[PDB]
């Protein structure tokens, strides 16, 4: 934890990966 | 019987949220295009409709919590990944040199949010740094989670 405020980026990969996952397929 | 935990079903939660344009709480092809586009993708309104209609529980072209969940939950249960991680940052930097500057992190965030400002972004972005630089590196994003 080096700074605060990291849930940020982490749900925004999470929906990129997930999208991107889903979306196409091909899961993890 | 068995749905993802406190943390997946978290960033479900959020996704729906982030998902739509308006955060209706549920996706559409209209969304889920969107969005894809909106990283670097072109793909049509059939395989929107078409992979959505697969799950969907009614068919009508968005998804559901309940259908979401048992979809991405039965496929999905785990923690960030290195593909993920490394992916995502192919996807946010132009240059793909692992820095993510506020110019580009704004870019994708307007894009699938509503509007974001200079303040916020180098905001959200310095605030996010270790050392910071005015961008966002690997390190940090997994030092941002884990890492040390
Ligand atoms: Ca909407
Ligand atoms: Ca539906
Ligand atoms: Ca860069
Ligand atoms: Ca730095």
């Amino acid at each position: 934890t080096p700074r605060r405020g990291r849930g940020g980026f982490q749900r925004i990969v999470r929906l990129v990966g997930v999208i991107r996952d889903w979306a196409n397929k091909n899961f993890r | 019987a068995d749905q993802l935990t406190e943390e997946q079903i978290a960033e479900f939660k959020e996704a729906f949220s982030l998902f739509d344009k308006d955060g209706d709480g549920t996706i559409t092809t209209k969304e889920l295009g969107t969005v894809m586009r909106s990283l670097g993708q072109n793909p049509t309104e059939a395989e929107l409709q078409d992979m959505i209609n697969e799950v969907d529980a009614d068919g009508n072209g968005t998804i559901d919590f309940p259908e979401f969940l048992t979809m991405m939950a039965r496929k999905m249960k785990d923690t960030d990944s290195e593909e993920e991680i490394r992916e995502a940052f192919r996807v946010f930097d132009k240059d793909g040199n692992g820095y993510i500057s506020a110019a580009e992190l704004r870019h994708v965030m307007t894009n699938l949010g509503e509007k974001l400002t200079d303040e916020e972004v180098d905001e959200m972005i310095r605030e996010a740094d270790i050392d910071g630089d005015g961008q966002v590196n690997y390190e940090e994003f997994v030092q941002m989670m884990t890492a040390k």
